[PDB]
């Protein structure tokens, strides 16, 4: 007559690693490493991303004519750019403080394009004549939608002195630019005056720009350059433009409410109408595990990224053969 | 033919984690010790849920944007994130190793505690066979075996009955 | 009777951590194992003092001096601050959980060793009651009891009476 | 006769958590999380902080007329600024490399204001009538005390050529400024000359400034701007100022020694004549437990910050009651 | 003839980590239990190799390159480096402490299981002296001793002379 | 007749610490903290470093006359600089974006100096007269070897308009400079023209510099300044220089392809013709322990730097005979 003590055994071959033992098979186990994503791009706490397919943020803001598909969304949690968007700046040049702006627009609570200086209102200058082959609209020569390339009218370019008081209740994002011409002949053909400037002043801003008239290599067929600038005009403050040439004036500013930081995501994966609290450039993550090995560049409350393939915790006993 | 704990696990014991197995005249079978099993299940799922629920998770966005003359700050960000990856990978890999070593020792200790419990109860009325089993010096029927698993084993009943068989050897 | 470790702790014992409680003809009382508990106190305070003393602190000043066109560098500094926060809390919480488990097992193993050291001495001269207590098969005056805690107990010297008191059932 | 083995128990109600056991009552326990500050602002290794009450570092350096002299502070361990000090720059403008300076003055070993260009020595220029209503000292128009707003005297502004050799053997912090006026009429009313400059030269410094004459929003009632600059003149080197207008010249420099690096703390907590090895914007901390949850922005040798309510280590035995 | 488990170590035993020491009338000697010591050697060298092999080593270049108006970014880089230094030292020191504690208990546990593995064979044919030794109640030659180290000890055959020696006290 | 269970003891006095016990002697132990280096400087995965003797990166690229030892090598893994080189810019001035360049040049895969604008080809300007006492080679007034200090020839300085198309198919690192003179008279002694400029244009670059004529302290006896600039000319793009004075023109460029990234380590320890996977400014380390305490500024795949004296693991038993 015998009585015996013993433990469970089953049909399991899941193995775990010990600090002194290698490949130990156990009854039950639990993996705490996430390695599954849904392959698509989704919202983030019920707020959709701003997906700019093929358009850079600069082109979207300025309105590259070859983009034009998106200034309608009032709120987003992150921005989706392709690794190297095709439509950045049709006319060559540089965007001042570009990355700082892109970070600022990483996550916007309320965003509303408005017109601040109507194209109609250019009495003494040529509004509808600032076009170029480098920024074409379906074959025809154009320019950025949201800024106006002013030109001399009736062989004159009288000194502009425009101002704007932000009567809105939100902050206003205004952009403008300056055109570096190539020689005195072009300079005076475009703007009548030879030596020009741009003064831009708010409470914070105290800027004056002079065009660099030199010779460069041609880019998108053009050897001129156009440099763009931006500012956040606080409510009730006023911006003062002044210029006798080479001005790229604003038509539209952007109402802006920032209550959060986020980060731009370079991805080609397509949106899939799915919500998550964690997102990667190759898919979303719906997990509660502490670790993942999917992708390092996450946005959201994510598990900590590891460079591991398994993280199995033994839960059962040792399995017998 | 019957086995014991010292011998390995029992695949025909399917209603718990640690249990018992007898062999009398009226037949053999497995029975699981519930308290010991529930106690282990609770402990192990509490351990896993501690490993998981103790993780501070903050909303953070990893993406990076530095320009072509900000390569030093990009490189600094890189170092920072690489450093946290090395830290987290090492710590997670070694945490699971340590706690796996401890979970297996937990099972072993639980199994040996159960064996000690019945070792105290039988005293001299059974012979430790050196393999997790006790060979009774008297007869114990399938009902009589509930008692030992019941913790309600009456020693008295067989004191002398047992004494006789041990003396005739 | 009066019960031992298996059924909880002794509020009555106040001059140590682990010890013995006897009752015999001349009276009952607790006596602490002043040596084993001194080393236990040493061990656990060494554990605490290692968790505190092994943290080198550097003089560092966390401050935030970045303007509104350096928000990216603030965000990087903030990423760093949060990463170190997550690392330190997760490790501090898991360290305290792990070593609390460890400490409680250190106390359990020590008092089971104290029980084993007298079970080995007493042998057949006493009955294990299954609760941390032994009922002597003989009479055991105050110096016999100090012998048992001493580890210098004369088995032979009480074999006789005990054998009888045992042959008595 | 019986002998039982057993362990201690008491009236303790302290509970600890296990990896597989929750809420376990123990005999003895030890919390390793610091959570108690002294509610006050104190010394840091026996050196008192620089508490600028409602004064920004800029106002203090330049001598905003509404900020006490109190040079009776020769060394400090950190600086205490209020969140948004009221008295920063009375006259609107910009302080160049301001944050980098604040970092340099975080912990100064020796600091002593000195006269380098005495106000008297401004003979051919009007020294004492460069004041404004935006910088009122006692209901009457004033100006920064440590820099002087030079003005034309007798319808002329002769172009200046001043120099200063650091005859000391400590580094010198020198400041100056430039006044952006609003139009040619104002410009010539203050500095007869219409196109002006400020050239500043050192062994390292090679600065040339031109005033930006534009129209800007009024700020503190003034629509001009004043931009300030700074430099560290090493011992035996010399600074050379040169200007024909819009100059905001130095009167005082500051001898400075720096053998460390601290931070600026933004706190409202008053000084408490206390000494500490670790300080937070709500109070100091004493004992060096390894962890604290008081405040992330600490200065000094502080315990590691965590997001925990308690970190209790069991030390005793399991309690039976 | 010298002591065992409760007591110290043996400089005389040089062919393993854990083993046996016999004394009989034909002489005395040590012999290592090679199956126990190999397992332990494998386990602890696996412990060291886990501590070492699970480190993620990436190529990184620590270099301080910022100018005199980049002191804030320098200070940030310094905060970061220092934080990683503090994290790694705390984690490494406490890892070795905790694992060193576990390595020594492991050795102790192996010793006590070997003692149990021969106690369960010897049973009543020997006296537990409370120091890792068994005094045989009969005579045990060198082949009897390797029977017991092998686990092939014929209890029964010695009960003959044992019960007689026991009764003789 | 007895049998006892026991463990091994030996003549080891190695000690290890426990979380509960201090100073415990063991049979065998294993140190996992590396503490031994080479004492020399070595290769990095079979790639030699670029040792710059006293010459700085600035002096090396520009071609300072006092350090022409290292002008050979086309491949390196890192750069070794002395803590404070004595030969960097013999003529005082500034090197624009210097730290960014030496990060870029921290580890170069292929590097080949080429001539792009030969000195002979300055037909109308004086090339071989641009030397000074601040840059002595052979005790005779010299100048940077890789750039040409042009000055007027026959009392004229015609407007330079030179261009260079990147005919190679690796990137080109091009440097140039501007000379800040001291007054109008000097300005017109070297150049004819009193007001000057320098136009530099690529596809990305749109630079124009004007000289800053101010009065500054003498450095290496000279009170003029020379500011240098650089750019990466991509294949097929062209650089366009234009200037009527104060120009410091390039003679040689540098073909450059970089894939990996390294860092500039400051050390004076000598090269020992040895390889390593990890290197410190006091020696290399050829170990695979997880931790080291040798030196923090390591470069390569190094172990974790800790602040510990020993990290011993017990592998043997407690040594107690
Ligand atoms: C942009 O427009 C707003 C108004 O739409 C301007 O703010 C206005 O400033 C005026 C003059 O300071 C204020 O009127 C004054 O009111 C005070 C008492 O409040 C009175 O003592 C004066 O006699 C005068 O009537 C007016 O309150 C204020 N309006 C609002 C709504 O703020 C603002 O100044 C403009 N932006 C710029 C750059 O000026
Ligand atoms: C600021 O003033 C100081 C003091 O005059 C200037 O330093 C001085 O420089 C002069 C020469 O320019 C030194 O005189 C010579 O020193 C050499 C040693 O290098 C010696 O061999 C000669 O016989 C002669 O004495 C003088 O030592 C030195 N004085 C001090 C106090 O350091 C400095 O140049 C001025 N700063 C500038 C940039 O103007
Ligand atoms: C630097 O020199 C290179 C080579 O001379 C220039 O690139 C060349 O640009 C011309 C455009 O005039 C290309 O010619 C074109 O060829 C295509 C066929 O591929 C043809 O369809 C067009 O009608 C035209 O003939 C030429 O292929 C191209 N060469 C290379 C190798 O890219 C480059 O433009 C010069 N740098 C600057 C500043 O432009
Ligand atoms: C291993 O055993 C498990 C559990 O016995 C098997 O899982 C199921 O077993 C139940 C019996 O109650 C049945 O529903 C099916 O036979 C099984 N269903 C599924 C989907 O698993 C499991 O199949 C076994 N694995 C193998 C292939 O050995
Ligand atoms: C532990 O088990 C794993 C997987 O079963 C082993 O991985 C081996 O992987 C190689 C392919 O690279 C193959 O030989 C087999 O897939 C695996 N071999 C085995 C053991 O089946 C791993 O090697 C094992 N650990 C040890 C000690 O080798
Ligand atoms: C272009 O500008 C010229 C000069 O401003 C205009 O000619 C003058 O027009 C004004 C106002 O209509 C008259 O008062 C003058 O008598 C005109 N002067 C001369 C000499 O012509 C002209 O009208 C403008 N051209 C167009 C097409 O608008
Ligand atoms: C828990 O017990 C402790 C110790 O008995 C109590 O603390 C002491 O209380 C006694 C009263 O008998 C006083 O003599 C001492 O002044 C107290 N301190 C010391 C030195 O122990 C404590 O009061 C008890 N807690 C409760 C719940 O009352
Ligand atoms: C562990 O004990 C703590 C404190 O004694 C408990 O904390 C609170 O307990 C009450 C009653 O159970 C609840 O109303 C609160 O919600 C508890 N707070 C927390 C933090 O949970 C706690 O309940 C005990 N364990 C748990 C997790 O319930
Ligand atoms: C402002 O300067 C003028 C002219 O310099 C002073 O008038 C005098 O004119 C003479 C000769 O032109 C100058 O040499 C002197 O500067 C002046 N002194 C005299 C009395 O001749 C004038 O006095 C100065 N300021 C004012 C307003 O008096
Ligand atoms: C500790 O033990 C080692 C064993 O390796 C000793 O080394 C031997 O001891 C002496 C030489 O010192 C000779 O008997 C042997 O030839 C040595 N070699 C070996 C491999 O045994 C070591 O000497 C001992 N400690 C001391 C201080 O001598
Ligand atoms: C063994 O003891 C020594 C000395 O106590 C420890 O080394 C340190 O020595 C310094 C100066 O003599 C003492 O102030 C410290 O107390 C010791 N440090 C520590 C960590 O206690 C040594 O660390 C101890 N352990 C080992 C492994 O030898
Ligand atoms: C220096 O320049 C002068 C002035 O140009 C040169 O003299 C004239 O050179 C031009 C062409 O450069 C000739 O057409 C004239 O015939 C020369 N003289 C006259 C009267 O104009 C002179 O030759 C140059 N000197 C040198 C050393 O070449
Ligand atoms: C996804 O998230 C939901 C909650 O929104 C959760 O209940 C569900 O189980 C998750 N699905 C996956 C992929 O596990
Ligand atoms: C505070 O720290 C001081 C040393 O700085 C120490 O003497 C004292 O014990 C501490 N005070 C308490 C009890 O918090
Ligand atoms: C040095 O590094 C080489 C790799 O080239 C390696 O094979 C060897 O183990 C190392 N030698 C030592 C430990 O000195």
């Amino acid at each position: 007559d015998q009585i015996c003590i013993g433990y469970h055994a089953n049909n399991s071959t899941e193995q775990v690693d010990t600090i002194m033992e290698k490949n130990v098979t156990v009854t039950h186990a639990q993996d705490i490493l996430e390695k599954t994503h849904n392959g698509k791009l989704c919202d983030l706490d019920g707020v959709k991303p701003l997906i700019l397919r093929d358009c850079s943020v600069a082109g979207w803001l300025l309105g590259n004519p070859m983009c034009d598909e998106f200034i309608n969304v009032p709120e987003w949690s992150y921005i989706v750019e392709k690794a190297n968007p095709a439509n950045d700046l049709c006319y060559p040049g540089n965007f001042n403080d570009y990355e700082e702006l892109k970070h600022l627009l990483s996550r916007i609570n309320h965003f509303e394009k408005i017109q601040i200086i109507p194209k109609s209102s250019w009495s003494d200058h040529e509004a509808s004549s600032g076009v170029s082959s480098a920024c074409p609209y379906q074959g025809t020569p154009s320019f950025f939608r949201n800024v106006i390339w002013l030109i001399k009218k009736n062989n004159t370019y009288p000194t502009i002195k425009r101002s704007y008081n932000n009567t809105n209740q939100e902050d206003l994002l205004i952009l403008w630019g300056i055109h570096h011409s190539n020689d005195a002949a072009e300079q005076t053909k475009l703007y009548q005056n030879p030596t020009t400037y741009i003064s831009v002043g708010t409470s914070t801003l105290n800027q004056r720009l002079v065009p660099k008239i030199a010779t460069r290599s041609k880019v998108n067929g053009q050897s001129g350059r156009m440099d763009f600038f931006w500012t956040i005009l606080k409510p009730n403050d006023a911006i003062n433009f002044e210029s006798n040439g080479n001005f790229i004036a604003p038509e539209y500013a952007y109402k802006i409410v920032k209550k959060g930081d986020s980060a731009i995501m370079k991805s080609e994966v397509e949106y899939g109408n799915c919500n998550t609290k964690c997102q990667t450039p190759i898919g979303a993550i719906n997990s509660s595990m502490p670790f993942h090995n999917i992708h390092p560049l996450t946005i959201g409350e994510c598990p900590k990224y590891v460079k591991s393939n398994k993280l199995v915790l033994a839960t059962g006993l040792r399995n017998s053969p | 033919a019957i086995a014991g704990f010292i011998e390995g696990g029992w695949q025909g014991m399917v209603d718990g984690w640690y249990g018992y197995h007898h062999s009398n005249e009226q037949g053999s079978g497995y029975a699981a010790d519930k308290e010991s099993t529930q106690k282990a299940i609770d402990g192990v799922t509490n351990k896993v849920n501690s490993i998981i629920d103790k993780m501070n998770t903050q909303f953070e966005a990893v993406g990076r944007e530095f320009n072509n003359l900000e390569r030093r700050i990009e490189n600094l960000n890189k170092k920072m994130e690489d450093g946290f990856l090395d830290v987290w990978t090492y710590n997670a890999e070694l945490l699971v190793l340590m706690e796996n070593e401890r979970t297996l020792d937990f099972h072993d200790s639980n199994v040996k505690n159960l064996y000690d419990k019945v070792r105290l109860q039988l005293r001299d009325n059974a012979k430790e066979l050196g393999n997790g089993c006790f060979e009774f010096y008297h007869k114990c029927d399938n009902e009589c075996m509930e008692s030992v698993r019941n913790g309600t084993y009456d020693y008295p009943q067989y004191s002398e009955e047992a004494r006789l068989k041990r003396e005739e050897i």
